[PDB]
């Protein structure tokens, strides 16, 4: 990326430095914690897994069996260890034998500590493999197919029945797309579960499920090799459940998945503690799995005025990417994202917007950026709306964006039909091959309006992260300084489900996918 | 499904809009939505339709302004024993469910949602405080039906008190209706297929219709 | 406009000179003689109008009757003036008389000549007046409501009956449209006459009549005053009877007419010098009338690979330019055309486009350039149509152009429904609006694509109008190295209605109207 | 009249295409045009429609360098004393007429414009000379059936001098029909309707045919 933009790159450093100190500090609460969400994930990894009668998922159970006997604070892994040394059963039978009331972990002998920890990391060990090995199996297939270095084509299907979305993510897979995303069933990051099993019913879009994943991925797959593209296939990790969705989609291996630190807190209502835990140890998993993560600032321009939010936006993006790096995340794995979402009757305001895009572009040199359409002004009048899609189709093509999430002529109207779909995409293919080198072709005037433009949004984040600095994360948060929304210390939903760490807590996970 | 679009030449009314869905049905297989609908002229009117009231957000944040001059405050919670909250953090968060926005999503709203197992004691006393204009309490489990006891409790703690009439008083959850509501105190009860936008459009005109 | 496209201003002024030689060299010719529809407008100007008993127009008649009595090459001026004289009854009754048999301009005494010429200036001094009037009349309604500084939205209508014409003409009008045009019948510019009267029925569209003229204006102008605009009324000039049409919508006063140099010849199979003579007296009273004509260069591209017409086109232009020049016709006042006409698949395409018409922008700084939307790939498909209208609407809001002629998502279909018209015009005004300061904000990169694109049509027309030069002009056309045309020095329709003047020619309306 | 568009799942045929009318008219008022047809797979296809062979251009010259192989060459006039030549122009000419392209527009066509009242023996000396493939000529003065005389006259010289087979031989003009031409002498007659599309498609397929 060259610097089209003129922008003050001082500033810019000056910015981020702000973020990551807002993040580091932070940090050092996460580190001292756990959550139950943490450890249910730990479970998973050791593989617990089924429900037991009431439907409930056996990583919950086993769980909430060591928090209610104040064993939380050494964490999941010990105990399961323990249990496995002297018991000798699987960490499956383990969870169904505490199901059926024939075991307690907080009653059997805890075997010397350094034996058991060393058991733990042993168990650890496996699961990493089968892991680290889908990620090679991931580049393997980019290799024997390559892969678009234009924007990616991402849209999204979402019956709510499993077998539905694969008819139409193969449908889509070969009309074009890269990645595909399951829309998950509304709502379920308030679920303090993970629901097990196929999903054949489910309102605004499928569950999220290891076995919904399994399905899905075993398609894509199929007609992967079949039109000779990989496809990429997106969920989302938002909720309470934010680990386990992500060690998940790990051993099934999504290739992308929603992971933003404030969204939970700011859009949920979910406790700050509990969210910036849960965040930590699903960036970790996900970086280590080789997957991309998005953002979700969109989130932020779909009510509020775009125009006024846009620093909200990149200072949103800025404190997403510092976290990230502290969970070992790297830049090319932080698919950030903004909107084309300002208001289609703004005079410039197609100025504006590019200018913008190329703004995040240029600071964020090295993130697959995700830009997304427009969706607030997109009304009944599905002709306008096709021009506005292509307008926010010219962006992408005159700034380099990575992940292109295709805007519908339909879009304020019902999910897409076959036809709303092909005529998206015939849109972005006239758009991004009519304009191929619109970007190195395109330069910007002076101290213009575009140039001029991004240095106010610049300026205005720095700004605000200056603030947000000095009142830490949680101040901050408390007092609704970011996003327009106030939120309680000890307020939302999960801080019941956080607990701080004893000196003896241990996940070998960290070490083994993070490992400083 | 099928997309249709044409022109007839009335004023752009909601009349000509249903001359539109008449013209729709009138040629075979139904249940049309005119999904646009614009003038060309005075006189003309362009159409959008797809075959085989409730404000807006941005709307009840209007008529607020204009029919009561100041924001609205909404305290709610699913009371009791009941752990269930996914029903209210429906109608009451920012991200709201399925499409439709929060209560707390509202510029000319104050939403408080107070969470699960709320004793009516306690929701109450919360109400006078952030002195609200809605209380909203959801319900869900009705074993022996302990939801009817207890929302039964919370009108005649509030009564007792003398406190009732100064709030739109609405409940909802899976085994809710309005038939159950108002036959126990409540002015409205929403089913499961409700959304934020059909509880502010009703509490704004409620509010509206009593302040007068 | 500043040069965005560092062009070779010499180059530039060497191919200028280039057209300006072929057109002088030409014109040597154009003086040298007269047409038979020189002399019919001659006489329209002094007053002859209406038909005789089979509905042939009384200037036909007149001139005729001048013609078979080897007069013409002395000019009807004369004889209608010296008729006027010893006779003493208008133009008019001349004329009735002459159809009647009753007179025989042939056999008047000849009073003296420097007699009849003062006679002859005198009546033409009178229409002149109106014509000036008219013009007056303009300027005072622009002043009077304003004048949009953007470019201009152009809109087409055409049922073929002229009081349809115009009640779709005035919904057009405060459908927001700045100038309106009537489709002239097809191949009405075949026809060696003008029909008289208001027209009920016509193929293709309305048929050009003078009464067809005033009824439009006096609508126009009822619906301007309504929206306080001042739309501008538009015909066309191509044919056999060019002069003929320009003098009469200077009488009725049209604002913009269609005349090109070289359409009747190329397209048309009219005679080269009949051509050339006729293009040159309708260009002068144009020009004084104040109309601002528009070229047809959009024809070299509608069927032939636009890619590689490019400098076909730019030659054209300069050449319109040239006569223009040479009949008085002002820079402000040439509408010299263009078009978004190459295959929507092309790669970089978009760029290419955007190209030449900052190429033509820069080169015609004064012009009120002519856009014209493409209509050769535009099908079936309205959707890809609406953006490809879309994209050619950015070029002339990035580049200035001054006459936008609207394109429309039907295109391909039938003329435009009320929709289609609404949907063109809300897509330019969204494209207009939304990215308003587009021009100045934009540069183009060093020697990039766009910039060289550029340099090389400007250096191949430059090119082609060398060998044009070289040629003369007649020779060119004979074999065909202009439009991939070939066309005979005296075939063609119409040369047997070409003289050579004789030396007592005269036009009073030339030295009132050109004056050198 | 209205815009309408859908969907089907039929592999992109002109079958799909009647399917598509069908679809159309079975709901209302018809008449039906599929003014686009594209397919989104091998089992689906896509549709536009508005209700209430001739080759083209870029067709014909493809037609001609597959099947003929060479450039084709065509010469038409307005024979005889008959002035009138705006119709011969209207196929002949490169802008055509209401929007239909002209012969001397086409590509792999060398169409010669002789125009107006030129005798038919002039006529055939120049056909004979570009060597035409297709000689065309226009008739509108019916008089005393003056251009039936012509027109029979024009087929004995060619005969007389062994020629008419060397020629596709077409006639029209406002009185003129296909019934009229085939009893003539002609390969066919061409009325008031026609275009040099019409012309065209049909002249390419009787070379065609002829040269096998
Ligand atoms: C998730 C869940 C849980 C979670 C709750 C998560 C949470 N954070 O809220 C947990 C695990 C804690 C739970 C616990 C229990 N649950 Co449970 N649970 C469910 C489940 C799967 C989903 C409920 C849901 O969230 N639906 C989604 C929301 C959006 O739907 P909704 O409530 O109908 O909300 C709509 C309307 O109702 C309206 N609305 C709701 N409230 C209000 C209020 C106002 C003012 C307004 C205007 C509108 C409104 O808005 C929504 C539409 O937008 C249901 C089964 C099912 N599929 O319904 C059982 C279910 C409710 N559970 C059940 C039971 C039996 C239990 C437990 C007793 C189980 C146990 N431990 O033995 C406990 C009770 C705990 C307690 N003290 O309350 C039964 C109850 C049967 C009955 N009628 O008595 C159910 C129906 C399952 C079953 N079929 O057996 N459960
Ligand atoms: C213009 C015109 C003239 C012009 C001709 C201009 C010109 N440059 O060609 C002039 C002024 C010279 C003229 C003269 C005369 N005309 Co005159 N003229 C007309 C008029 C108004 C229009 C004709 C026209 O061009 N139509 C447009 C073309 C596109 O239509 P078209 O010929 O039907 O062409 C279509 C098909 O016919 C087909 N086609 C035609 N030829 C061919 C050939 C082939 C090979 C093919 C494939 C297709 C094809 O293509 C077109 C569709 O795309 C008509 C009246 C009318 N409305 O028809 C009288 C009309 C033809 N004229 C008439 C007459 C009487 C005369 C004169 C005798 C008048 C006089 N002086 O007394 C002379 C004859 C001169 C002569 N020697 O031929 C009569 C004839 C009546 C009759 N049937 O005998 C007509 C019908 C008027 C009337 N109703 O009285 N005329
Ligand atoms: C009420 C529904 O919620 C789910 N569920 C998930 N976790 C629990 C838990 N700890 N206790 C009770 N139900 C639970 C089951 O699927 C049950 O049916
Ligand atoms: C044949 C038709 O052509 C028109 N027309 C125009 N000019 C002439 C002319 N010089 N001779 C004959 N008809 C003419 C008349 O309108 C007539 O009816
Ligand atoms: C909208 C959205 C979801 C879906 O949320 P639920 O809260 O599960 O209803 C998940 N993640 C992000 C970042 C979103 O923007
Ligand atoms: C197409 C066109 C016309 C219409 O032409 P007719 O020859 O009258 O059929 C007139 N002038 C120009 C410049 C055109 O391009």
């Amino acid at each position: 990326m060259e610097s089209k933009l003129n922008l003050d790159f001082n500033l810019v450093e000056k910015a981020r430095a702000k973020a990551k100190a807002i993040a580091i500090d932070t940090q050092e609460f996460i580190e001292k914690h756990t959550t139950v969400t943490v450890e249910r994930a730990v479970c998973r990894l050791l593989g617990i897994d089924g429900v037991d009668t009431d439907e409930v998922p056996l990583p919950n159970i086993v769980v909430d069996h060591i928090k209610e006997n104040n064993g939380l604070n050494l964490g999941a892994a010990m105990y399961i260890a323990n249990a496995v040394l002297n018991t000798g059963k699987t960490p499956q039978e383990i969870a169904q034998a505490i199901s059926a009331g024939e075991l307690d972990l907080t009653k059997l002998p805890m075997k010397d500590l350094f034996e058991v920890k060393t058991k733990a990391l042993s168990m650890a060990k496996e699961t990493v493999e089968k892991i680290k090995n889908n990620r090679s199996i991931r580049e393997s297939r980019f290799e024997e197919y390559g892969d678009k270095s234009g924007p990616l084509l991402y849209v999204i299907v979402a019956t709510g029945n499993i077998y539905e979305d694969i008819t139409q993510a193969v449908a889509a897979a070969k009309q074009g797309a890269d990645v595909i995303a399951v829309i998950r069933t509304t709502g379920q990051s308030l679920l303090d579960y993970v629901p097990y099993g196929a999903t054949t019913e489910g309102f605004g879009g499928t569950y999220a499920t290891q076995e919904n994943f399994r399905l899905m991925r075993e398609a894509l797959d199929k007609v992967g090799a079949e039109v000779g593209k990989y496809i990429r296939l997106c969920n989302y990790c938002s909720g309470l459940c934010m680990p386990e969705i992500a060690a998940m989609g790990a051993i099934e291996r999504l290739d992308v998945m929603l992971n933003d630190a404030l969204y939970g807190i700011l859009f949920r209502d979910i406790n700050m503690q509990r969210t910036m835990i849960d965040q930590n140890f699903s960036r970790i998993i996900n970086g280590f799995a080789g997957v991309i993560i998005n953002t979700g600032e969109d989130n932020y321009l779909t009510t509020a005025d775009a125009f006024e939010e846009a620093h909200t936006v990149l200072a949103s993006q800025f404190i997403n990417e510092q976290f990230a790096l502290l969970a070992g995340l790297p830049e090319e794995q932080m698919g950030l994202g903004h909107a084309f979402e300002m208001d289609p009757e703004l005079k410039n305001g197609f100025l504006y917007e590019l200018s913008q895009a190329q703004m995040a572009r240029e600071i964020f040199p090295k993130a697959p950026l995700k830009y997304m359409p427009p969706t607030k002004f997109m009304t009944g009048n599905i002709f306008k709306g096709h021009i506005q899609d292509a307008l926010f189709n010219m962006v992408t093509i005159m700034t380099n964006q990575r992940i292109h999430l295709l805007g519908m002529l339909t879009e304020a109207l019902h999910t897409p039909f076959m036809s709303d779909r092909a005529l998206s995409i015939e849109n972005a293919q006239y758009i991004f091959n009519n304009m191929e080198s619109i970007s190195e072709e395109i330069q910007f005037k002076e101290d213009g309006l575009i140039q001029k433009r991004a240095g106010f949004v610049l300026e205005k984040a720095n700004e605000l992260l200056e603030e947000i600095e000095q009142l830490g994360l949680f101040d901050t948060l408390e007092k609704g300084i970011f996003g327009g929304v106030k939120r309680p210390k000890d307020g939302g939903k999960g801080l019941n489900g956080v607990v701080s760490k004893d000196e003896n807590y241990y996940n070998p996970f960290v070490e083994l996918m993070l490992n400083k | 499904k099928v997309q249709l679009s044409f022109t007839l030449p009335l004023k752009n009314n909601e009349r000509s809009a249903e001359a539109a869905k008449q013209i729709a049905l009138k040629m075979g297989l139904e249940e049309p939505s005119v999904v646009m609908q614009q003038s060309l002229d005075e006189e003309f009117t362009f159409f959008v339709v797809y075959g085989n009231e409730i404000l807006s957000m941005e709307e009840t944040d209007e008529y607020i302004k204009e029919n009561i001059g100041r924001k609205i405050v909404v305290v709610g919670a699913s009371t009791g024993t009941d752990a269930h909250t996914v029903g209210i953090d429906a109608i009451m968060n920012m991200k709201g469910y399925a499409g439709h926005y929060g209560l707390e999503r509202y510029e000319m709203i104050d939403a408080y949602n107070l969470g699960s197992q709320v004793a009516n004691e306690d929701f109450i006393k919360k109400a006078v405080e952030l002195e609200a204009d809605v209380l909203l309490v959801s319900q869900t489990v009705t074993q022996k039906n302990v939801h009817i006891q207890n929302m039964t409790h919370l009108i005649e703690l509030l009564e007792a008190e003398g406190l009732r009439d100064r709030f739109v008083l609405l409940c909802g959850g899976p085994r809710i209706n309005n038939e159950i509501a108002k036959e126990l105190g409540y002015d409205a009860g929403f089913g499961p297929g409700r959304f934020a936008d059909d509880v502010a459009t009703f509490a704004v005109k409620t509010l509206n219709d009593r302040m007068n």
